[PDB]
C-alpha cells in the first residue's frame, strides 16, 4: 500500500511496547517526518480502537504548538502515523536539566501550551492528560517551540456540554472534578496547565504524596503552598495566574482564552 | 519538597 511507496524509512528515533518510530522522508516532497510504526497484530480490539480514535482526534488539530499528524495509514500487519519530526526531547527532561525556568521562559513556555490547549478546545478536543512528558521541544535549538503530543486519552466534546467521560489521566495532574466523579470538559486541561506552570517556576509540583489517597485529598481540597524561600522572589501576578488555574470549582476556573489575556502572559 | 517524577497515564480508576 501507500506507506512503503510514498515514504522512505531511515534510522530508529525511539521505541515503545508495540511501536517503533523512525525518521522518514515523503519522497515526492523530500520533507522529513517521524513515522510511528505500530504492530496492530499485537494489539487488543480495545487498543486498536484507541489507536484509530487517537488518529481521528489528532488529525483535527493544525497548530504550530501541536505535534501535527500529517497522515494515517493502515497496511497489512501495521499502522503508520506520520508526525512532525521533533528532536528536542520532552519538556519534562528540559525542566529536570535546567532545575526550573525564569518567569520570562516559564511565561513564554505556558503561553505556547495555552495556545495549543485553546486550539484543542476550539476544535472540540479535551486532552485530559497534559504533563511535561506530553510536551515536546521541536529541536535542541535555543528558542525551540513546545509542541503538545499524545492524544491517546483525548475526548471530543459537544460545544460547552459537560459529561462524565470516565476516570482517566495522570494522578498528579488530575482535576478535582474528575476525582469528585463530576461531569467535566475543557476546564480539566486548565487545571493541568496550573500544575505545569507551578513546576516550570520552581521545578517541583504543587501536589505530591507516596499515598495516592492523600494525593487525591490534597487536589480535591486544592491544598497547595508557595513555600519560602524559592517562591518569595516569584512575582504576585505569576502566583495569581496559578491560583486562577488551580480553582477546585471548574466553573470559576480561568479558560485558555482568558489565561492568554492575563497580565503575566499578555504583558510579556 | 514535592518530588518531580515521571508519572504514568491510567485509562480507568486504579486504586494505588
Ligand atoms: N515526533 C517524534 N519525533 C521524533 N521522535 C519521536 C517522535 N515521537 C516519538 N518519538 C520517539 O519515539 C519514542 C516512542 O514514541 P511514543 O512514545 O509515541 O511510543 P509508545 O511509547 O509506543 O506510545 P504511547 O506513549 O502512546 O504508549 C519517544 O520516546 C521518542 O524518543
Ligand atoms: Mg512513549
Amino acid at each position: 500500500t501507500r506507506f512503503t511507496e510514498e515514504y522512505q524509512l531511515f534510522e530508529e528515533l525511539g521505541k515503545g511496547a508495540f511501536s517503533v518510530v523512525r525518521r522518514c522522508v515523503k519522497v515526492l516532497a523530500g520533507q522529513e517526518y517521524a513515522a510511528k510504526i505500530i504492530n496492530t497484530k499485537k494489539l487488543s480490539a480495545r487498543d486498536h480502537q484507541k489507536l484509530e480514535r487517537e488518529a481521528r482526534i489528532c488529525r483535527l488539530l493544525k497548530h504550530p504548538n501541536i505535534v501535527r499528524l500529517h497522515d494515517s495509514i493502515s497496511e497489512e500487519g501495521h499502522h503508520y502515523l506520520i508526525f512532525d519530526l521533533v528532536t528536542g526531547g520532552e519538556l519534562f527532561e528540559d525542566i529536570v536539566a535546567r532545575e526550573y525556568y525564569s518567569e520570562a521562559d516559564a511565561s513564554h513556555c505556558i503561553q505556547q501550551i495555552l495556545e495549543a490547549v485553546l486550539h484543542c478546545h476550539q476544535m472540540g478536543v479535551v486532552h485530559r492528560n497534559l504533563k511535561p512528558e506530553n510536551l515536546l521541544l521541536a529541536s535542541k535549538l535555543k528558542g525551540a517551540a513546545v509542541k503538545l503530543a499524545d492524544f491517546g486519552l483525548a475526548i471530543e466534546v459537544e460545544g460547552e456540554q459537560q459529561a462524565w467521560f470516565g476516570f482517566a489521566g495522570t494522578p498528579g495532574y488530575l482535576s478535582p472534578e474528575v476525582l469528585r466523579k463530576d461531569p467535566y470538559g475543557k476546564p480539566v486541561d486548565l487545571w493541568a496547565c496550573g500544575v505545569i506552570l507551578y513546576i516550570l517556576l520552581v521545578g517541583y509540583p504543587p501536589f505530591w504524596d507516596e499515598d495516592q489517597h492523600r494525593l487525591y485529598k490534597q487536589i480535591k481540597a486544592g491544598a497547595y503552598d508557595f513555600p519560602s524561600p524559592e517562591w518569595d522572589t516569584v512575582t504576585p501576578e505569576a502566583k495569581d495566574l496559578i491560583n486562577k488555574m488551580l480553582t477546585i470549582n471548574p466553573s470559576k476556573r480561568i479558560t485558555a482564552a482568558e489565561a492568554l489575556k492575563h497580565p503575566w502572559i499578555s504583558h510579556r | 519538597r514535592n518530588k518531580l517524577r515521571r508519572q504514568h497515564d491510567y485509562d480507568t480508576f486504579v486504586d494505588l
